[PDB]
């Protein structure tokens, strides 16, 4: 089951997104703390 | 008439021990032998040592192991071997290779992201695959072939393992990167391994595209059937929808087929797609023309959650008229007049992989048959007449279920063994060819062929063993007068790997006081496996699947005193790229390519048998082999 999440990066650099989830009645859980690179607005170029 | 012969590898090597088989026929008592090697031309004395005495207690066979130093263009350099048997001197010039050994580069991952670190190790070994301490130069080039980093470390006392690492800057061109390394003593010989650099993200499932047949029959109504298998990295099956397309390839150009685009559901982690022959032909505008070209499938699976997406691709699907191919590349091109000639039929699938269980036969002899083994080689044997006329053989696949039209055929031509002065004296070596395994024993058959007038003169055979380009062993096979067939109990060790040759010859006086030499060579393939053994299994002799963060015992069963380097990689990585890996099979494939032998066995004459087996014969009587002055084997002339 997919779960959407709208977010808006504010500061550049390797930021951190973290989500957690636990089930009712069952005593199980699992959190994920992955990191994504936040790059500004520009375009690559190799001027001579 | 004392005949002093000498045999050395067709091509010598630097900084390595090359054997040298000394001999003395019809010699009395002892004989002081002095072996010397000089540079060519002139005299510089690269090696003067190594002297031995041929004792009658050893049938007058010597054994001198020498080593050519360094002391360092485009033109090959040669050396002059000089063996002095007491007073009579016999010398021969041999080609020299600058190749000091091999280099194997290993990278943890196959693809890297800009900003990460690349961990690569360089394995340094000799021609015997044994570790060695040398100076290695390592460079790293970008997609546009431009070195950015160069090191100069030494595997001295490092047990032939050079751990290295390099950080990839964020600002850099994506594409195919290359790591080139080479011994300092041989800049011309360079080894390379590629690793892709791309901004990627590890998926959560892999996609496999397997066509029912590893090819396509042009006259197949059903069409090209393809199966789309998709499963998560953890093994569980995948539910989603796939987008599969086709196309034709021509050398380097690809022609997509828009009218073949399909959208099939993926239930139970499996999918079924078919490319009707109708659409295929309509893709162009002479079906027999498409023959030779290839088809490629491009699938694209998307989960029902629309969270992840994977793109797979199968390319190289051959379009041929016969499901098989026959090659006489493992069959000697020379037969013995009136003697059983062995045919090593090499049946392979249109792609290149060997075909298992496929009956074959000859033009005639409808009764004769033989199935193909796991290696892709069939065992055939025919009887020839005492005619000096070329023997033409046509082998035909006899696999049922098909028709005489769907069968693949091939024809070769073998030439009789020219005997010195037309004395009609031959020698045949028949080998019980089965998948040889280190530990077993091989029954080497020696079949003589000559009139009884001089058969009593032959009392021994001189055989030599070729392996990885060096003389592994050489001995004598006794023979009593009246014996046309004698067996040689040759024990197979872990050295014969991968393939080893066996040359055998005898010398005597006959005809008209003329010296004669008759030889015969044979190339046998040994099982392709590790020289020793290395196994990695789970330490826990029980239980199920672990949990992220949990510890687990890891059993490692290897050879004693051996160093083992490890590395663990997420399978998800191989979904993006599985090429350019490191396999034991790829190692033997390289070793075999560097073989000095260029013939499955036998030859036109005695001087051809040795040369076609990677050897050089030279005697005091005059009988020598054909001068070899070319590194590579004969340019394969179909
Ligand atoms: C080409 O040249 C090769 C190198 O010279 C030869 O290889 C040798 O051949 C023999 C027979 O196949 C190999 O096998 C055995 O060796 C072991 C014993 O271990 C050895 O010790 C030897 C003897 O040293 C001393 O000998 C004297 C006299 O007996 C003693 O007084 C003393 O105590 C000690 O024993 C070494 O010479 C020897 O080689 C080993 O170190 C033995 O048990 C077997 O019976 C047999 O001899 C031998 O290992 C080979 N040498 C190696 C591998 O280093 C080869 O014979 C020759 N032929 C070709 C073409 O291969
Ligand atoms: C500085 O920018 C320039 C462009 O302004 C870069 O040059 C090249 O740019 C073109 C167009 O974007 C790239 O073409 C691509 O080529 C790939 C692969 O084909 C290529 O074949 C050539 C010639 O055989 C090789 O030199 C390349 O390595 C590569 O194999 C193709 O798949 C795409 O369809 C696309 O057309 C080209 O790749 C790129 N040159 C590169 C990457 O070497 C230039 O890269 C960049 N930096 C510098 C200074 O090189």
């Amino acid at each position: 089951l997919s779960v959407p999440y709208v977010i808006v990066p504010l500061k550049t650099g390797l930021q951190e997104v973290e989500v957690k989830a636990a089930v009712y009645h069952h005593f199980i859980s699992d959190g994920v703390r992955k990191s994504l690179k936040v790059v500004p607005e520009g375009i690559r170029m190799n001027k001579t | 008439s004392p005949m002093y012969s000498i045999i050395t590898p067709n091509i010598l090597r630097l900084e390595s021990e090359e054997t040298m088989v000394l001999e003395a026929h019809d010699a009395q008592g002892d004989v002081p032998v002095t072996v010397t090697v000089h540079d060519f031309p002139g005299k510089k004395l690269v090696l003067s040592s190594e002297k031995t005495v041929l004792t009658p207690a050893t049938n007058h066979m010597g054994n001198v192991t020498f080593t050519i130093p360094a002391n360092r263009k485009g033109r090959n350099k040669f050396v002059t071997v000089q063996a002095t048997f007491g007073t009579q001197v016999v010398e021969k010039v041999v080609l020299v290779s600058l190749q000091s050994g091999y280099l194997f580069i290993q990278t943890d991952k196959t693809i890297y992201t800009p900003g990460s670190t690349v961990l690569y190790r360089i394995f340094t070994v000799n021609h015997k695959l044994l570790p060695v301490g040398r100076t290695v130069m390592v460079n790293i080039e970008n997609p546009e072939g431009i070195p950015v980093k160069q090191d100069s470390l030494s595997s001295q006392n490092q047990l032939g393992v050079l751990p290295l690492s390099w950080d990839i800057p964020e600002l850099v061109n994506m594409g195919q990167w290359k790591i080139r390394a080479y011994y300092e003593n041989s800049p011309q010989q360079v080894f390379s391994t590629e690793f892709e650099v791309k901004e990627y993200v590890l998926p959560s499932f892999e996609v496999i595209v397997e066509p029912t047949e590893k090819f396509y029959y042009i006259y197949n109504e059903k069409g090209l059937e393809v199966t789309i298998t998709a499963r998560f990295l953890y093994g569980k099956k995948v539910e989603g929808t796939a987008f599969v397309i086709f196309g034709i390839q021509d050398g380097e150009q690809r022609i997509s087929l828009p009218e073949s685009l399909k959208r099939i559901p993926i239930e139970d982690g499996s999918g079924e797609v078919v490319l009707s022959r109708k659409v295929l032909l309509d893709g162009v505008q002479r079906a027999e023309d498409l023959v030779g070209k290839s088809l490629y499938v491009s699938a694209t699976v998307i989960l029902h959650s629309g969270s992840d997406m994977v793109q797979a691709e199968r390319s190289g699907i051959p379009i041929v008229t016969s499901p098989y191919q026959i090659h006489f590349t493992k069959t000697p091109k020379y037969f013995k007049p009136g003697m059983p000639f062995d045919l090593m039929v090499f049946v392979t699938n249109p792609d290149g992989s060997p075909a298992y269980r496929v009956p074959v036969a000859v033009q005639g002899e409808d009764t004769v048959q033989s199935l193909t083994q796991g290696d892709g080689v069939a065992k055939l044997s025919i009887n020839t007449h005492p005619s000096q006329k070329p023997l033409s053989i046509t082998v035909r696949t006899k696999k049922q279920e098909l028709s005489e039209a769907e069968q693949a055929t091939r024809t070769m031509q073998a030439l009789p063994y020219s005997t010195v002065g037309n004395s009609n004296n031959y020698l045949h070596l028949s080998v019980l060819r089965t998948e040889l395994r280190p530990g077993e024993t091989l029954n080497v058959n020696f079949l003589l062929r000559m009139d009884r007038a001089h058969e009593a003169k032959i009392r021994y055979y001189t055989y030599l063993i070729m392996n990885k380009g060096r003389l592994l062993k050489a001995g004598r096979q006794v023979r009593e007068p009246g014996q046309d067939l004698v067996v040689l109990p040759l024990s197979i060790t872990t050295d014969f790997i991968p393939s080893f040759r066996l040359v055998a010859y005898y010398t005597l006086i006959g005809a008209s006081g003329q010296r004669e030499v008759v030889a015969d060579s044979v190339w046998v393939d040994v099982k392709d496996s590790c020289v020793g053994s290395l196994v990695v299994k789970s330490g826990q002799s029980e239980d199920r699947q672990p949990v992220p963060g949990q510890q687990m015992t890891l059993k490692i069963e290897g050879d004693h005193g051996a160093r083992v380097v490890l590395v663990a990689v997420d399978k998800g990585v191989f979904v993006l790229n599985k090429k350019n890996k490191l396999t034991q099979s790829k190692i033997w494939d390289v070793v075999e390519k560097a073989d000095i032998g260029c013939t499955p066995g036998s030859g036109k004459d005695y001087a051809g048998v040795f040369s076609d087996a990677g050897l050089t014969f030279t005697s005091s009587s005059g009988q020598q082999t054909a001068q070899r002055a070319e590194l590579q084997c004969p340019q394969p002339a179909a």
